[PDB]
Formats: structure tokens, C-alpha cells, sequence
């Protein structure tokens, strides 16, 4: 029979895309439905060729190709909300590619995904990728520390956090990583024991001075 | 056709069926009288079925309580053997009391055990608690971390709000459709 | 002197059941009292003794008319006896079963002199049974019955 | 502490094992004399002391020099644990 | 009729049927005399029913009291094993006197137990209480805390209102219609 | 008619019927001899009656008194084990003596237990009370809180007028009409 | 004629009939032989009779006295178990003596019990009394409270007029007419 | 048709089959009833199967717990044999409580045992814990390490955040296809 | 394979007990970077006891041998 009837009862969680190299791609959406469709194709109740693709792992598959044939590229994430026209979020303030050079990358990324028709490459700003991460980290009222350097930012959350400030931080990091991805900005949540959650001062002769962020921390008696 | 587990219990059989049906293989539970249940699968599903038995460590062991290792049939009873049986019934009654809240499906509570502080002249230490919970989805599970903290606070002698640590999550996606028969 | 009177009374019942004391109606209880005076003296000991004596002046300083608080004094005789009896409870019951079984042995043949036959063996069973619980049980109860400084208000009040 | 436990476990063991042979050599000759009194009827209760005195005084005769080298071997060890 | 569970007793079977009928599947309570009860569902309902058994941890365990760990049939009873049997009968009587208020359907009450005070001469600490409740809906459940904290306050030696915590909630929506048989 | 419960006794079956008749479903009380009673409801009234069994936790448990944990037939009785029976018989006698007032249908009294304040040299603590009541409707239930306090004040050694808390309420609406069979 | 109760007592059935006849429903005191008494009501009156059984908590428990759990059959008796038996016979003889006054239909007397003063270093406290009474109507029952406090004052060692609380009330309306059979 | 292992049981044979199926060789599980299971492979697969038995050291030994070396059925029990039996039951209960988190398939916890401090006047030392875990793939397993240290911290008396060490890893790639029969 | 230092006679005298030493061996699957996987066994073994140091633990590990898959072969005479 056909492939879209050998799957489950509802034909709403999967999607069967025709390939250009005479294959049949099945577009799942998570890991639990990936093993649901791979069990069907593994036990072999389908007489033709088929593959099960996914948004999380075919975004990791064509990042191995990319750092071999196009190194020192500044990019964020590939979005598969419409799996016949994916969106390639490229960085604007860190690339030197011209108009003729972007079309070769648009064709050589089309050749890796035979189900796709055309890859739409768009350019995002590098300062609105860290502004949304800082405004979201400040809306939850979380103690943090920003470390700007060239080619990426980093946010560090230390301290003896309580049980609410771990759940509000972990619910925000996993919702920011789905949009942007961890190529530019990276969060560093870690638990140690000091009631000064991240900050540290030294005291002499005029008041208090805010020390530089360093790796050594004073252990807290309290 | 081929068996993979046999001689299981009642609650051990429904866990193996509920694990294998999530991963698109259909199994069958057969009763054998006094020899327990038995679970069989088909021909192409056997290779995947041994892999999920090995990964998920099925069949499940019976759950352990601390009062099982201090039985009441002994005519001697040390004070280390009476407080451990007193603590092990409080951390089961608090667990059964957390399941009657609004939207809680399961819960698990732990208490810090102190047995050797009263025998010498040392004062008793403070008592710590910890809890897990699985909530029905659609719940704002960031505001329910303070009702379990309020309920667990003054159910003991003197705790602080730092010593109670509750970490909870929402339940997984529901499995409702049938697996499907392996055709050849 | 609360935890040493229990070990001495333990030894007087162990020594009484095996014999060796019916000449008045000891040698064994002086060994359990000397043993408990060392196993109390190694871990702590004189620290909790002078801690009790130093907390005594924090509640019953003189010229304030302290007094030994009569209504808990009346159960003091009972407590030591109860502790000694529970502590010695194995050896008496085993020597009682050795007397029922040797009394049953005389009903099959009364020409045995079974009074003096039991007198040779009860002093070996009262050592073999106490060998199985001398090490794991007995040094715990001396550290369990030891009186500490936290219970001085329940035994001493002031009239003033 | 572990030597105070060992020295107390060995003093009761040596009491148990040195009073072993004279109290089992005065038991068989307490029972077999009365089993002879079960075959032939005798009503003399003070009879097996005549064998019990020879049993204990002959068991203490052959093992007389042996007890001295178990008491001296334990008594020299306990003072070395005391002083050193 | 695939069998899910068998050998259940009377009170365990009515909770399984009360849980399964909430999710559009029906069951059958078949009596078997000495061998307890048994519960069967259909074939398209079997995959969902074995999912809600694992999720809701059915069948329910019998509820635990602290007076079960220290039985009254012992020869001698310690002072630690007498106040645990007294306090376990007090917290069972206080939740039976909470179901006789107006609006209340269920309640659970917990008391803080004394442990080191049984063997020491130290004075006891203050006693803490905690309660849960389920109220019939439409009731002003905000003003119902001031009655339970007042009733629970002077039923003991000396507590204060910062040591009593009441967490109560309204009942779930009513299930009054039949599930429906699986047609194919 | 599918059966809900069986093996219940007399006092339990008249509580299950009195709960189901409030919610417009019928019930039948079938006798079985020495095997207790049974209760059967109709098939359209089966899904509702299982839900109200689960909600109201029916069948009821026997009401617990503190004198049942310390039986009189023991060979040795502690001083701790004799004040508990003495308090748990005054606690029942003031409860049976509150029903003889004008308007009271039900009542419940709670005495504050102290057992650890006896053996020590500390002075005994003050004694606290707590009472619940249910009045017939049509009564000014704000003025009748002062004579229950006047009756309870000098039934003990030394209480104050602010160590007693009376929480009382009026009875529910009368259920007088028949439920009615379903017409099909 | 559906049955309601069985296995009752001669005095337990006369209270059920006296409650049901107040609310316009009839009953039948059917004898069961060696089993006891049984009350059967009519079929239209079954819903109301079940509701008034649940409300009035019928059948009545046997009335408790304090000298029932300190029996005089034991070979040894504490002074605590001898003062509670002396005071429990004084509070019954004073109740028998209060009913022979002019106008009293029923009465109930409570005495403050003494527990800790036998062994604690404190002298025993003063005695507190409490009385209830039901008077025949037509009585000026504001003047009767000075004849009960005067009689109860010097029946003990030394009580004051502040330590005696009398709460009395006139009896209810008379029930003389028949209920009436349902017209079917 | 050459056997390599016989006399096994149920949990060991499913580990030998799951090991051999990963490396492209088939296996047949033959039951023998009382004498246990048996495992045979093909003749071209025998030289590779003996090598993977020697490498993985199959059949697996049963897992050892500390409470097996100190059984509760002994006549006497030292305090060292009671604290080792207490800690070895908490060590299994925290292991079964980590498998109910969101994504954890298996876990293993270790607690630091203390013997020497409990007998002398030296105070007890700090407590150290160490855990391992196996996570479902696709998880960002650097942020999952803080919920485990928050859960594991205050389930004990006094630990710090640097005395806990968590080591966790994602599961391997799935094996779902059949090995294949050796054609010759 | 894991070895622990057996110091059990420290409670006989009035001296404080010694530290505890551990030593582990391991056999890894071929193809793994076995130089970076020596700080995980050291981190896992560090706080399973009272107090160890990072130079009281020794991890000696090694990759596995080459696989033997072909048949040996029948002799001729």
C-alpha cells in the first residue's frame, strides 16, 4: 500500500515529502515520533526507499558539511516550519559574501536536501540576537552576568539559587535555543554555594568596590 | 510467537506492555495460572523488543521502603530501629497526601534521617525534605512550587524554606492510538 | 553513678543463676563494673562528668536554696532494677530451659542426682551465652544510660 | 577501644575453654555412674563423688603445666597492650 | 474483552472504574467470589487503558497510618512507641471532625511528632499542624481558612497561627454522562 | 442493575443510600444474611454513582476514639496509658451531653491532651477545648455560642474564655421527594 | 414496606419511632424474634426516613460513663483508677437526685476530674461543676437557677458560686396526634 | 546449532541476546523449564560469538548491595550493621526516585559510609554523594545537571554543592533491524 | 576493576585514622579519545568516600584488542 496509511491512525503528526532522487522522506517533529516512524521502516513493511527526517538532527547533519566546505561562516539556525522552503538565518555584521557568492551557497545547500525546492537565505542582526536574550533574562528577575567579547556573548548564572529560579531559568533557555540556537550567545547556569548570587565586593577605607568577575568565589558562612 | 519475559507479576506485566506500545510494537499478555503472566511479540519486532528491555531495565524491581529492613517481629528493638520505622511511615503518608492536590498525578518525598544524635550529648540537627511531582499538563507549574512548600513547611518540627527542595514536571504526551500489525 | 549500678546488678544475676552465691541464703559482677568503668572512660567520660558538675552551678548556685526535687526521686530504685532485668533477660531464660530439660531428664530415671549434675554445666552455659552478645550489645548500653547535663532541671529546683 | 573489646572477649573465652575439660570429664562420670544405677537399683545419692574427685584431680594432674603456659602467654600480652 | 487487572478487591476496583470512565473508556467489574474482582476493557480501548494505568499508578495502595508500625499487641511498649500511637489516633480523629463542616468533602491532617523528647530530659518544642481539604464548588473558599485555623488552634497545648497551614481547593467537574461503546 | 458495593453493614448502607438519593439517582438495599448488605443502581445511574462514591470516599470508616489504642485488658498499664483513657471518656461524655440542648442535632468536642507534662518537674500546661455543632435551621446561631462556652468553661480545672473555640453551623436543606426512576 | 433498621435494642427502637413520628411519617416496630427489633416504613416515606436517620445520627449509641473503662475486677488498682471511679459514681448519684426536684424531666451533671495532683508537687485544685436540666413548661425558669446552685454548692468540699454553671431549658411541644398513612 | 551458554535464567539470557544482536550475529533462546534457558548460535557465527562473550564477560553477575552482607535475620545486630543497613536502603530509594524524572532512563547513586567516627568522641564527618545517569538523546544535558544537585542536596543532613558529583550521558543509537541469517 | 586501601586497625589506638586511597583499571571501546575520559572516573571516584585527594587516585585504562571474527581453519594431514 501507500506510506501514509502504514503509519498511525491520525495522519496529522507526520508528513510525507517526495524526494528528487526518487526517495520518500517522512518529516516527523520530535524524537518520540521519530522512533515511531523508524520502527515501521525498520521492520520492512514498505517495498521502496524511504527516510525519516527531523528538524533537530538534519540541522546537525548539514552543519558537519558546512564547517568543511565553508569554514569561518557566521550563521545561526535553519528553520523547517515549511519543509519545502527552509529559511537560513545568516549573520549580517560578520560576513563578507557578495550577491554572486550568496547564490552559490543557496544552490549548494539545495543540493544537500533533495526534498526541498529552494532555500531562502535571510540576514539577521547581531545586536538583536543578544538584546532579546538580555531583556528576557531581565524579565524573569534572575541574577546574571554578561561577558561581551568578539564573536559571541556569554551569560553566567551562579549562586545558591532556590527552586523557583531554576525552573524559570530552565524554561527560558530551552525556549530561546529553539529560536536562535547556541552559536552566538550561550548560557552557563551552574549551582555553587554563596548567598551573594554571582556578585562579590572587597571592603577598604572608602566603602565597597565591585570586583571583576572571576572564577574564584568566596564560600559563604550563613 | 517468541517469548521475551515470563513468570512476571500483575503490576510488572502492565509496565512492559505500556513501554513496548509506546515504541510501536504490540505485545500479548498470557495468563498461566499460578506461574504468573507471560509476554510474547511477533517475528520482526523481537530485535527491537530486546533492545528496549535492556535499555529500560525491565522488569521493574519492587519498590523499597526503609521500614522493610527493620522488621517488627524482632523482640529486641534498638532506638536506631524505632526512629527509622517512625520516619519511614511519615515519608509514605506525606507522599500519599500529596496525590490528593489539584492536578498532581504522582509524587515522591524524602526526609533526612537522623538516628545517632540522641545517643550522645550532641544536639539534634535540623531536618531537610525533598519532593518530586508530576502535574497534569496545562498547569502553570511555576506557581505551584509554593503550595507544596507551604504544606511541607509546618508538617515537621522546624524547617526553613531553604531546606525544602521540590522539583516537578508536566506529564508526557498521551499515547492513544494502536501500534499496528507487522505485515510481511 | 547511674550506668555502673546497672552493670553490677547485671553481674549479680548472671553470677546468681550459675551458682556460687547460695552460701548466704561477687567475682563476676566486679568484672562487668570494671569493664563499664573503662568503656565509659574512653569516649567522653570526664568531660560529661565535669560538664554536669559545671552546669549544676548554673541552676543551683548556693545561697539560693536548691533542693533535690522529691517527685522524680521515688522511681529511681525501680529504673535500675528494670534496666538490669531487661539487660540480663537472655541468660536467665536459657538457664531456666536448662533446668526444665534437666528436670525432665530425672522423670525418666530418678537415680541421677540431677541437682548437682546441673551445677557443673550452668557455669559454662552462663559464659557461652554471654559470649555471643558481650561485644556488640554491652558497650552501647553504657553510653545509652549515661546521665547528661541537659536533664538537670528535671532533677533540681530552687526555693527562692 | 578495639583492644578493650578483644581483651574482654578473650578473658571470657579463656574462662570457657580452661573450665572445659574438667567440667566435661566430671559429666560423663556423673552420667554413666547413674546409668549403672538405672540398671542395678541403688538409692545412694552420695555415690558418684567418689569418681568425681578422682576425675577432677586426675584431669588437673596431666594438664597442670599446660595451664601455666596459657595464663603466662595471655598475661604477658595484656600488660604489653597496657603499657605500650 | 482484554483483561487489565484481576484479583482486585472492592475498594480498589471502584477507583479504577472511576478513573477510566473519565477518559471515554468503559470497563466491566466482574466478580469472581474468592478471587476478588476483575476489570476488562475493549480492544481499541486497551492501548489507552494500559496508558492510564501506568500514568495514574493504579491500583491504589491501602492508606498508611503511623499506628500500624507500632502494634498494640507487643509485650512491652516504649515511650517512643506510645506517643506515636497516641498522635496517630489524634490526627485520624481530627480529619473525621473536619468532614462534618459545611461544604467539606475530604480532609487530611498532619501533626509534627516528638522523637528525641521521649529519651531525653530536654523540653519539647512547639507542635505544628497542616491540613488539606476539598470543598464543594460555588463556596467562598477564601473565608473558609479562618474557621479551620480557629478550630485547629486550641485543640492542642499551644500553637500559633504561623504554625498552622491550610491548603484547600474546590472539587473537579462532574462526570454524569456515559462514555460510549466503541463502534467500528 | 450493576452492583456498586457489597458486604457493607447496616450503618454503612444507610449512608451510601442517603448520599446517592441527594443527587437524583435511585438505589436498592439488598440483604444477604451474614454476608452483609449490597447496593445496586441502574445502568444510566451507574456512571454518576461511581463518581460520587469516589468523591465522598464511601463506604465510611468506623469512627476512631483514643481509648481503642490503649485497651483495658493489658497486664501492665502505664500512667501515660491511663490518662489517655480518662481524657477519651470525658471527651465522649461531653459530646453525648451536648446533644441534650435545645436545637442541637450533632456535636463534637476535642480536649487538649498532655502526657509528657506529668513525669517531669515542670508545671502542667493550661487545658484547651474545641467544639463543633450542627443546629436546626431557623435559630439565631450567633447567640447560642455563649452558653456552649458557659457549659464548657467549668467542666474542667482552669480554662479561660478565649481558650475555647466553637464553630457551629445550620443543617442542610431537607430531601423529602423521591428520586424517580429513569423513563426509557 | 421497605425495611430500615434491624438488630436494635428495646430502647434503641423507641427513639427511632419517636423521631420519625415527629416528622409526619409512620413506622412499624416489627419484632424479629431472637434477632431484636426492626423498623419498617412505607415506600413513599422511605426517602424522608433515610434522610432523618442520617441527620439525627440514629440508632443511638449506649451512653458512656467514666467508671466503665476502670473496672473493679482487676487484682490491682491505681489511686488514679480509684478516684475516677469514685467521682463517676458521685456524678451519677447527683444526677439521680436532681430529677426528684419540682418540675425537672431530665438532667446531667459533670464534675472536674483530678489526675496529675496525686503525683505532682502541686496541691489539688478546686472542684468545678456543670449542670443541664429540662423543665416542664409553665415554669419561671429564671428563678430555678438559684435552687440548683444552692443544692449543688455544699455537696462537695468547697466550690464557689462562680464555679457552677447551670444551663437549663423548657421542654419542647407535645406530640399527641397520629402521623397518618399515605393515601395510595 | 552450536550452544555456547546453558543453564542461564530470564534476566541473563536477554542480556546475552541483546549483546550478540548488536554485532550482527543471531541467537536462539531455548527454554528447558526447570533447568533454565540456553542460547545457541550458528556455526559461522560461533568464532565471533565466543570472542564477544570473553570481551563483555557474559553472563552478568547479580548486582551487589551493601545490605546483603548484613542481613536482618541474624540474632544480634551491631550499630555498624544497623547504620550500614540504613544507608544501603536510602541508597536504593534515591536510585528509584531518580528514574521518575523527565528523561532519565537509568541512574545510580553512591553515599559515603562512616564507621570510625560513631564510636569515639570525634565528631562525624561531612556526607558525600555521587550519581550517574543515562538520558534520552536530544536533551541539552548541561542544564539537566542542576536539577539533580538540587534534588540530591537536602535529602540529607549537611552536604554542600561541591561534595556532590553528577556524571551523566546520552543513550546509544537505537538497534531496530534484524541481524540476518548466514547464507553459505 | 577497583581497589580500596584496607585500613581497619586505626580504631585500636588513640591516633586519628589515615586517608583512603583508591585505584581503578578500565578497558575502553576502540576509537574513543581515552585521554579525556580519565577525569570522569576521577571525578566520579573523588566523592564516594570521606575525603580523598586527586593524587590519591590512580586510573590506568586501555583500549581493547583487535577483533577476531574469521574462522580458524581446518588442517590437512
Amino acid at each position: 500500500a501507500e506510506l501514509d496509511s502504514l503509519l498511525g491512525q491520525e495522519k496529522e503528526r507526520f508528513q510525507v515529502l517526495p524526494g528528487r532522487d526518487k526517495m520518500l522522506y517522512v518529516a516527523a517533529q520530535n524524537e518520540r515520533d521519530t522512533l515511531w516512524a523508524r520502527q515501521v521502516l525498520a521492520r520492512g513493511d514498505y517495498d521502496k526507499n524511504a527516510r525519516v527526517i527531523n528538524e533537530n538532527e538534519e540541522n546537525k547533519r548539514i552543519s558537519i558539511w558546512l564547517d568543511t566546505y565553508y569554514p569561518q561562516l557566521a550563521y545561526y539556525r535553519i528553520h523547517f516550519d515549511e519543509p519545502r522552503k527552509p529559511v537560513f538565518w545568516l549573520s549580517r555584521q560578520r560576513n563578507t559574501m557578495s550577491k554572486k557568492e550568496l547564490e552559490v551557497l543557496s544552490q549548494k545547500l539545495r543540493a544537500l536536501m533533495p526534498y526541498a525546492d529552494s532555500v531562502n537565505i535571510t540576514l539577521m542582526d547581531d545586536v538583536t540576537a543578544a538584546g532579546q536574550a538580555e531583556a528576557g533574562l531581565k524579565q524573569q528577575a534572575l541574577p546574571y552576568s554578561r561577558r561581551n567579547h568578539k564573536g559571541g556573548v556569554t551569560f553566567v548564572i551562579q549562586g545558591a539559587l532556590d527552586d523557583v529560579e531554576i525552573l524559570r531559568a530552565r524554561q527560558f533557555v530551552d525556549s530561546y535555543y529553539r529560536t536562535w540556537g547556541g552559536r552566538y550567545v550561550q548560557f552557563a547556569i551552574e549551582l555553587k554555594d554563596d548567598w551573594l548570587k554571582g556578585r562579590s565586593f572587597q571592603y577598604g577605607a572608602e566603602g565597597y568596590i565591585k570586583m571583576s568577575p572571576g572564577h574564584w568565589y568566596f564560600p559563604s558562612p550563613l | 510467537d517468541k517469548d521475551l519475559l515470563k513468570g512476571l507479576d500483575q503490576e510488572q506485566a502492565n509496565e512492559v506492555i505500556a513501554v513496548l506500545q509506546m515504541h510501536n510494537i504490540e505485545a500479548n499478555k498470557i495468563d498461566s495460572g499460578k506461574l504468573g503472566y507471560s509476554i510474547t511479540v511477533a517475528e520482526p519486532d523481537f530485535t527491537a523488543a530486546v533492545y528496549w528491555i535492556k535499555t529500560y531495565q525491565l522488569p521493574p524491581r519492587p519498590r523499597v521502603e526503609i521500614a522493610q529492613m527493620f522488621p517488627a517481629d524482632s523482640l529486641v528493638s534498638s532506638p536506631r530501629a524505632e526512629k527509622a520505622r517512625l520516619y519511614s511511615a511519615i515519608e509514605q503518608r506525606l507522599e500519599q497526601s500529596l496525590q490528593t492536590m489539584e492536578g498532581v498525578l504522582s509524587a515522591r518525598v524524602h526526609i533526612s534521617y537522623d538516628i545517632d544524635a540522641g545517643e550522645n550529648g550532641r544536639p539534634p540537627k535540623p531536618v531537610h525534605l525533598s519532593a518530586l511531582a508530576v502535574y497534569e499538563r496545562g498547569s502553570p507549574l511555576a506557581h505551584q512550587i509554593s503550595d507544596i512548600k507551604r504544606f511541607l513547611k509546618n508538617s515537621f518540627a522546624d524547617v526553613d524554606y531553604d531546606n525544602i527542595s521540590v522539583v516537578l514536571s508536566e506529564r508526557s504526551d498521551a499515547q492513544l492510538q494502536a501500534p499496528g500489525t507487522p505485515v510481511k | 553513678s547511674w550506668p555502673f549500678w546497672v552493670m553490677h546488678a547485671l553481674g549479680c544475676i548472671i553470677d546468681n543463676q550459675r551458682g556460687a552465691t547460695l552460701s548466704s541464703s561477687s567475682e563476676m559482677a566486679n568484672f562487668l563494673n570494671m569493664f563499664a568503668a573503662v568503656v565509659y572512660l574512653q569516649n567522653g567520660g570526664l568531660v560529661t562528668m565535669v560538664d554536669v558538675l559545671n552546669k549544676s552551678y548554673q541552676l543551683c548556685d548556693p545561697m539560693n536554696e536548691c533542693t533535690p526535687s522529691l517527685p522524680p526521686l521515688l522511681t529511681f530504685i525501680n529504673q535500675v532494677a528494670q534496666n538490669a532485668l531487661v539487660l540480663a533477660s537472655p541468660v536467665v531464660l536459657v538457664l531456666l530451659l536448662s533446668e526444665v530439660f534437666l528436670g525432665l531428664l530425672s522423670r525418666f530415671a530418678p537415680q541421677m542426682n540431677a541437682f548437682a549434675i546441673s551445677l557443673t554445666v550452668k557455669s559454662g552455659i552462663a559464659v557461652l551465652i554471654m559470649l555471643l552478645y558481650f561485644s556488640p550489645v554491652l558497650p552501647d548500653n553504657v553510653l545509652r544510660l549515661s546521665f547528661q547535663a541537659t536533664g538537670l532541671s528535671s532533677w533540681f529546683y530552687e526555693r527562692g | 577501644m578495639d583492644d578493650l573489646v578483644f581483651a574482654g572477649n578473650k578473658a571470657l573465652y579463656l574462662v570457657l575453654i580452661l573450665s572445659g575439660w574438667p567440667t566435661i570429664v566430671a559429666t560423663i562420670i556423673g552420667l554413666l555412674v547413674g546409668l549403672f544405677q538405672t540398671v542395678t537399683q541403688l538409692q545412694e545419692q552420695t555415690l558418684p563423688f567418689g569418681i568425681k574427685l578422682l576425675g577432677v584431680c586426675l584431669c588437673l594432674f596431666l594438664l597442670s603445666g599446660w595451664y601455666g603456659e596459657v595464663l603466662l602467654s595471655y598475661g604477658r600480652q595484656v600488660i604489653f597492650l597496657a603499657l605500650a
